[PDB]
C-alpha cells in the first residue's frame, strides 16, 4: 500500500493536480542459509522462541529476529516452555543456557 | 514519461475541449455551421428549420 | 459576413490572396476590410460568469 | 458500404473517433486491470518436486502436470463452469500467461511466506511460516506445532471442501 | 515475440533450511497519483447560439 517492502515512512510532494508519495521502505538483502528447528529439547522439555527463531550455522544453535541476522545464545530469557519433546515434530537436542 | 499520469489526465480534458470546440464547425446537416450566415441568408420560416 | 467584436490592428502578415482567417472552431478571427485592403483583426467582446 | 450515407455522416463530424477513442481507452484499461491484478511479481517461481510441506496437501491449487493447459484442478473446474463492424480484441495476457502468474504466486506464498511480496524470496518451511501466521494472530508457535496433524488435516479437509462446493453449486 | 513474464527464480524450498537476511536496502519510490482536473465550466446557451 505505501511502496514495495516493508514500509517504514512517506513523504508527500506537491504535484500540478497530483500528489506524489516517496514511500521509504526497508528491502531485505544479503540473504544467507541456515539450519533451523521448530524447538528445542532439554531436559525433556520444548522450548520454543518467544519472538525469533532457531537458526545453526552448521555446529552451534542460536536464536535470531526474524527479519535480520543477529545470533544470539538460547536462553531461559528468550525462550518459553510447552510440553515435553514427544509431540513437536523436527525437535532437535541442544543445550539451554541459564543465566 | 515519470509523470505520465497527470499528463495523461491534461491530455484526456484538453483534448475533450478541442473536441467541443472542434463540434461547431460541423453543420450536421444544415445549410451552413455558422449562425450568423443562416439568420442573414434566410426568412424565420426555413431559418427556424 | 456577419458578427460581433472588436476591431483591432494587427501584426498577422496576410499574403495578397489571403483575406480572412479562421480559428479552430472555423469563426472569423480576423479580416480584410474592403475600399482600404486593411487588415483588421477581429476579437470576441468581453464576456464571464457573474 | 453506402458511399451517400458515409457522405451524409461526415456532416456530424467526429463522433465516430469519439467513440472509437472511449471504445480503444477501455480496452486499454481492461489490459490494465489485468497488469495490475496478477502482475505483481517479476520472479517466476516454481514448487521444488518433493511436496514434502509437513502434511499440508496443495494438489488441488497447484497445477496439474498432466493437464496441456498447466492449470490446477480447481482453476480447470473454474474455466469449465464458466460458460456488421464489431470486433472483439483478444487480452493481451493469455490464460495460459495468467495461469503461470498464478502459479508463480503459489509458489511465492507456499516455499518463501510472505518475504517474496517485500523482496528477494526467503525459503521458510511451510510448519515455520504457519507458526509464524499464528503468532500474527495472537496464537502461541507451541499450539501450532503440538497439534500440526489436525491442522494439516482440516485444511486438507477444507480444500477439499472447497472443490466439491464448486463442483456443486452452479 | 512471445513476452516473458519474469526471470525464472527456482526458490531453495527444504524442510529444516531457512533463509535470514544480513543486510537491508533502504529503498525509496516514487507513487504519482491524480487528485484534481482543470474546473471547466460551459455556457450552454453562449455555446449552442452565442
Ligand atoms: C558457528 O558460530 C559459532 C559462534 O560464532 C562458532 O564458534 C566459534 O568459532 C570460532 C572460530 O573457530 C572460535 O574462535 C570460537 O571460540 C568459537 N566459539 C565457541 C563458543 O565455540 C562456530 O565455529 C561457527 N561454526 C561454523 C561452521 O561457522
Ligand atoms: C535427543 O535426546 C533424547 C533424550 O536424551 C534421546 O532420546 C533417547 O534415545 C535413546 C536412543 O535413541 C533411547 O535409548 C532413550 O530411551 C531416549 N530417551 C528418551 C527420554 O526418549 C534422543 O535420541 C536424542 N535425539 C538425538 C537426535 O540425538
Ligand atoms: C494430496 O491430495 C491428493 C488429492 O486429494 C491425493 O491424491 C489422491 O491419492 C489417492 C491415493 O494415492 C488416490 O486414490 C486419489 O485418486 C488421488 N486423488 C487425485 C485427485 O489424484 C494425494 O495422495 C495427497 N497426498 C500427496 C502427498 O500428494
Ligand atoms: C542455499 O542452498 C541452496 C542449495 O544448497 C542454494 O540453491 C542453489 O543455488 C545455486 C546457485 O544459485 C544453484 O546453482 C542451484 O541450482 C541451487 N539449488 C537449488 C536446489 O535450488 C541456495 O543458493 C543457497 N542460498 C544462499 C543464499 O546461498
Ligand atoms: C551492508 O550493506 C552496505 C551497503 O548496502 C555495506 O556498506 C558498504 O561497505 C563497503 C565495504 O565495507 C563500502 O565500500 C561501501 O562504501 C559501503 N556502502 C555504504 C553505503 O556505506 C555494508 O558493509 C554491508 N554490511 C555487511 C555486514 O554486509
Ligand atoms: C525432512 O525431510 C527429511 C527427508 O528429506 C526427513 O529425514 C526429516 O525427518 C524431515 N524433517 C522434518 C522436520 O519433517
Ligand atoms: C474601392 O475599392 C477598391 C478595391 O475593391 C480599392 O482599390 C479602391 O481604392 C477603393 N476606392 C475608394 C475610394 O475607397
Amino acid at each position: 500500500f505505501c511502496g514495495k517492502g516493508y514500509h517504514l515512512m512517506s513523504f508527500p510532494q506537491s504535484a500540478p493536480h497530483g500528489v506524489v508519495f516517496l514511500h521509504v521502505t526497508y528491502v531485505p538483502a544479503q540473504e544467507k542459509n541456515f539450519t533451523t528447528a521448530p524447538a528445542i529439547c532439554h531436559d525433556g522439555k520444548a522450548h520454543f522462541p518467544r519472538e525469533g527463531v532457531f537458526v545453526s550455522n552448521g555446529t552451534h544453535w542460536f536464536v535470531t529476529q526474524r527479519n535480520f541476522y543477529e545470533p544470539q545464545i538460547i536462553t531461559t530469557d528468550n525462550t518459553f516452555v510447552s510440553g515435553n519433546c514427544d509431540v513437536v515434530i523436527g525437535i532437535v537436542n541442544n543445550t539451554v543456557y541459564d543465566p | 514519461s515519470a509523470l505520465g499520469k497527470l499528463q495523461d489526465v491534461v491530455n484526456q480534458n484538453a483534448q475533450a475541449l478541442n473536441t467541443l470546440v472542434k463540434q461547431l464547425s460541423s453543420n450536421f446537416g444544415a445549410i451552413s455551421s455558422v449562425l450568423n450566415d443562416i439568420l442573414s441568408r434566410l426568412d424565420p420560416p426555413e431559418a427556424e428549420v | 459576413l456577419t458578427g460581433t467584436g472588436v476591431l483591432t490592428e494587427s501584426n498577422k502578415k496576410f499574403l495578397p490572396f489571403q483575406q480572412f482567417g479562421r480559428d479552430i472552431a472555423d469563426t472569423t478571427d480576423a479580416v480584410r476590410d474592403p475600399q482600404t485592403l486593411e487588415i483588421l483583426d477581429i476579437t470576441p467582446c468581453s464576456f464571464g460568469g457573474v | 458500404d453506402s458511399t451517400e450515407c458515409s457522405n451524409l455522416l461526415l456532416q456530424y463530424g467526429s463522433f465516430c473517433t469519439q467513440l472509437n477513442r472511449a471504445l480503444t481507452g477501455i480496452a486499454v484499461e481492461q489490459d490494465k486491470n489485468t497488469q495490475e491484478v496478477f502482475a505483481q511479481v517479476k520472479q517466476i517461481y516454481k514448487t521444488p518436486p518433493i511436496k514434502d510441506f509437513g502434511g499440508f496437501n496443495f494438489s488441488q491449487i497447484l497445477p496439474d502436470p498432466s493437464k496441456p493447459s498447466k492449470r490446477s484442478p480447481i482453476e480447470d473446474l473454474l474455466f469449465n463452469k464458466v460458460t456488421n463492424g464489431l470486433t472483439v480484441l483478444p487480452p493481451l495476457l493469455t490464460d495460459e500467461m495468467i495461469a503461470q502468474y498464478t502459479s508463480a504466486l503459489l509458489a511465492g506464498t507456499i516455499t518463501s511466506g510472505w518475504t517474496f511480496g517485500a523482496g528477494p524470496a526467503l525459503q521458510i518451511p511451510f510448519p515455520m511460516q504457519m507458526a509464524y501466521r499464528f503468532n500474527g494472530i495472537g496464537v502461541t508457535q507451541n499450539v501450532l506445532y503440538e497439534n500440526q496433524k489436525l491442522i494439516a488435516n482440516q485444511f486438507n479437509s477444507a480444500i477439499g471442501k472447497i472443490q466439491d462446493s464448486l463442483s456443486s453449486t452452479p | 515475440y512471445t513476452m516473458s513474464l519474469g526471470a525464472e527464480n527456482s526458490v531453495a524450498y527444504s524442510n529444516n533450511s531457512i533463509a535470514i537476511p544480513t543486510n537491508f536496502t533502504i529503498s525509496v519510490t516514487t507513487e504519482i497519483l491524480p487528485v484534481s482536473m482543470t474546473k471547466t465550466s460551459v455556457d450552454c446557451t453562449m455555446y449552442i447560439c452565442g
